[PDB]
């Protein structure tokens, strides 16, 4: 038999991240 | 002599990517 | 087919994921 086969061709790009956490919402105004 | 072996299968997909930035704090709100 | 030779390595794994989408805006407070 021959020679021990190429390695693998890389695997694809991974998924993108999740969209990040919302922003906090501003205080009330002062009175 | 004879065939090579076939070529390894191709690697995992690469991990999830990094979470998103949070968005900016929402302004204060207005004198009253 | 004759005897082949072993099958190659697994191939490495691939990029990271782009970081996710920017957050959503937090809201304006109420006004005082």
């Amino acid at each position: 038999y021959g020679k021990p086969g190429p390695d693998g061709p890389d695997g694809p790009k991974g998924k993108p991240g999740p969209k990040g956490k919302p922003g906090k919402p501003g205080k009330p105004g002062k009175p | 002599y004879g065939p090579d072996g076939d070529p390894g299968d191709p690697g995992d997909p690469g991990p999830d990517g990094k979470p998103g930035p949070d968005g900016p704090d929402g302004p204060d709100g207005d004198p009253g």
